[PDB]
């Protein structure tokens, strides 16, 4: 459909392409799949390339065939803060990066620009808690999908955030593949 | 009429409507919650106006938080998922809490290729930190690499007219836009 276009790009710049953030990592337990799916939500099919010329070059690409918009993570110019390890302290949640396995180690930033200081915590009212109590706000999210953010945003749908948390499912089984 | 904007809208998108309504509705037979029915104004795309120049870079610049809901105040904001998810609804939603919003302030280059893009919608100042959160720190550029300059130098994301857009922190979003604030000025028309 369109991801014959997305082999097309891995094709073209053989070595540049890394592919979407869903085939490079993996929520550690099955438990956090539902908190993952929604701190990373649209940064799941967004492909991380090695340069920002490739980055470039694939959305020119992209317009040529007349394709759908897609996002690019350029590891060469991708502008991201370091995870304040700090918060491994906080005595209820602990970071969401922390509940992630990617390969390879140097996609590393990838990782830190999806998550940043995300946090998960186990129900809703403790994630709430430790978002909104503190002097300085942090983004949570609970094991159901609800995430409270440090603009004040709420979302949830956690029936949807369910459906959506088996694609890491389905990508397992391509291990397989 | 109607039905033409939701095609444009996926049942993805939808599904969170409709069930964000049943909710509102299943407060008011019952006759329960009222704050939560004399706090809620509505999503972000039936509460501004814009100059249809400016329909693509407005349009993708905010994707979907085009949908987020006005709410006055966290409480609000959380009744209403915890009968939604107690209902076990077909997501998804977002809050913009009128009470809890915390957006940075920004001042923008006096630079004469771009300008701040919310200096071009129309909007209720009751609704203002919400407006400002979701296009409160993008700029509309004169090129593809304008934004890159801009982007890379200054905090600011930036969209060209077309759609191109570069993030502040290096993303980069692109392809071929085809032809939603289009459809819903045409039905704002009708009522």
């Amino acid at each position: 459909r369109k991801a014959e276009i997305m082999e097309s790009i891995k094709r073209l710049y053989p070595g540049s392409v890394y592919g979407r953030l869903i085939d490079l990592c993996q929520p550690t337990q099955k438990k956090y799949q539902i908190a993952v799916t929604k701190v990373l939500g649209k940064n799941m099919d967004a492909i991380i390339v090695d340069s920002e010329k490739t980055g470039r070059d694939c959305i020119q690409y992209i317009k040529e065939q007349r394709g759908e918009p897609e996002t690019f993570l350029p590891l060469d110019y991708l502008e991201v803060k370091p995870t304040d390890e700090k918060l491994r302290e906080l005595k209820g949640a602990k970071l969401v990066i922390d509940v992630i396995r990617y390969e390879p180690p140097h996609i590393k930033k990838a990782l830190q620009y999806a998550c940043g200081n995300a946090l998960v915590c186990d129900n809703v009212e403790d994630a709430r808690r430790i978002a909104f109590g503190g002097h300085q706000r942090h983004k949570t999210v609970a094991l159901d999908g609800t995430l409270f953010q440090k603009s004040g945003v709420i979302s949830g749908g956690a029936s949807d955030l369910k459906a959506k948390a088996r694609r890491w499912d389905e990508k397992a089984v391509d291990k397989l593949k | 009429k109607q039905q033409l904007l939701r095609a444009a809208t996926g049942k993805a998108i939808l599904n969170g409507i409709d069930s964000i309504n049943k909710v509102l509705e299943h407060f008011r037979r019952k006759g329960i919650n009222q704050h939560v029915q004399n706090g809620y104004h509505g999503i972000v795309m039936n509460n501004f106006e814009c100059e249809p120049a400016f329909y693509t870079c407005v349009e993708v610049t905010a994707g979907n938080r085009l949908f987020y809901h006005i709410v006055d105040s966290d409480e609000v904001s959380t009744k209403i998922l915890m009968e939604f998810n107690k209902m076990n609804l077909p997501g998804e939603v977002t809050f913009l809490p009128l009470n809890k919003l915390d957006v940075r302030d920004t001042a923008y280059p006096e630079t004469n290729d771009a300008i701040p893009m919310i200096s071009k919608l129309r909007y209720n100042p009751r609704f203002d930190k919400a407006f400002k959160h979701v296009f409160g720190k993008t700029l509309i550029c004169r090129s593809m690499e304008v934004s890159t300059q801009l982007a890379r130098a200054f905090t600011m994301d930036c969209i060209t007219l077309e759609g191109d857009q570069v993030s502040h922190r290096g993303a980069l979003t692109g392809g071929y836009y085809d032809t939603r604030l289009e459809l819903q000025k045409d039905v704002r028309k009708a009522e």
